[PDB]
């Protein structure tokens, strides 16, 4: 019961401050978390007397305290009662880098194990960064989302662009409908995709299935913005350049569903899309590797026949031998 | 990175405690609303 309380009083003590100095001291603390020993510095926390455990236990209490303040009653009444979340500007974006930063450090700290029980513990600290990483989104609305999650596309670290990624596909596969403006937003983020799909592989292939989730939940509607994108992906499939297995099935299913979405504007893009497919099927016909990169040819070959059915004269014998 | 394709079959197959380890699965709520929902 003792942290209850103790918890309570430090909770009255931040929010007697203002928004920007609370969200300020959390971003420090982070940095001093990052800069333990771990078994030139301002020697705040003492090593040398506490034990190895103590110190343990100090970072847990810190990162829960940090998740139970953003999650705390008083913090959010301070910031309803500043005006909302307009107050925050700018310092939004650099604390999902400093949060991204610090999990993707604990992370790598928990791969180097020293078994024994340390593995328990950074897996419970690793818990608690996703939990501080799900309370600043929460805080986060849908509108300041885009740019922020722009400029951590842009970040020069890797692990951080895919967080990303996979926050604006969490955010893209919640099935809710959306207000105007807010598509508007998510359409802003087509060339930017695009600019990282064309760095690590994995990278790509996100970018790509990013691509695929902004065309099925609007691509319907507002199909224009999409017509760039397929182009990209026949340079993509085109044989004369190499590219990875995996991220060329992935622009196959790319291929397929924005054929699908375009179902007319795709015809000036047929004469150089569809000898390219041909050829990648019969490679993927010799390669005996997986289904997954045969299922994805046919299914290009499936959603662009059926889409676009009358247009595939010159090449029908070709596909006939594919049929084969 | 054959995890991947497979989301995306089943991307286009549409178109006809526990410790936490990775970044991508539930939306968390606004917490501001779900604040002014109660106690405002």
């Amino acid at each position: 019961a003792i942290l209850e309380a103790d918890t309570e009083f430090w909770f009255s003590v931040c929010c007697e401050f203002s928004v920007q100095h609370q969200i300020q001291s959390l971003m420090n603390i982070l940095q001093y978390l990052l800069k333990l020993p771990e078994e030139e510095m301002l020697q705040v926390f003492n090593v040398e007397t506490h034990t190895s455990k103590q110190l343990r236990h100090f970072k847990f209490l810190s990162v829960s305290f940090m998740s139970q303040l953003l999650s705390s009653n008083n913090f959010l009444k301070k910031v309803v009662e500043s005006g909302g979340p307009e107050i925050l500007k700018g310092l939004e974006e650099r604390l999902l880098e400093t949060v991204l930063g610090y999990i993707s450090a604990v992370a790598q700290s928990m791969e180097r194990n020293a078994d024994k029980l340390t593995v328990k513990f950074w897996r419970a600290l690793l818990s608690k960064a996703y939990d501080l990483l799900d309370k600043v989104n929460a805080l986060l609305p849908t509108e300041t989302f885009i740019p922020v999650i722009r400029g951590l596309v842009g970040n020069p670290l890797p692990s951080v662009r895919r967080k990303a990624l996979d926050l604006l596909n969490n955010k893209l596969q919640q099935n809710i409908s959306w207000k105007k403006t807010i598509v508007t937003r998510f359409l802003k983020l087509v060339p930017d995709l695009l600019a990282i799909v064309q760095e690590q592989a994995i990278n790509r292939q996100t970018a790509l299935y990013t691509l695929k989730l902004l065309c099925k939940n609007f691509g319907a509607e507002n199909p224009d913005p999409f017509v760039p994108v397929l182009n990209t992906a026949v340079k993509l499939i085109a044989p004369e350049r190499k590219e990875e297995k995996n991220v060329l099935g992935s622009a196959l299913l790319c291929i397929a569903e924005v054929t699908s979405t375009l179902e007319a504007l795709a015809i000036p893009q047929l004469p150089s899309l569809m000898p390219s497919l041909l050829t990648t099927m019969k490679n993927t016909s010799e390669l005996v590797s997986s289904e997954v990169y045969l299922l994805s040819a046919l299914a290009a070959l499936q959603k662009v026949v059926e889409t676009l059915p009358h247009f595939i004269s010159p090449y029908l014998e070709g596909i006939l031998s594919q049929v084969i | 990175s054959a995890a991947l394709l497979r989301r995306g079959l089943e991307l286009l197959a549409a178109s006809e405690q526990k410790l936490r380890n990775s970044a991508k699965g539930k939306v968390p709520k606004s917490a501001l609303d779900e604040y002014r929902k109660r106690e405002c």
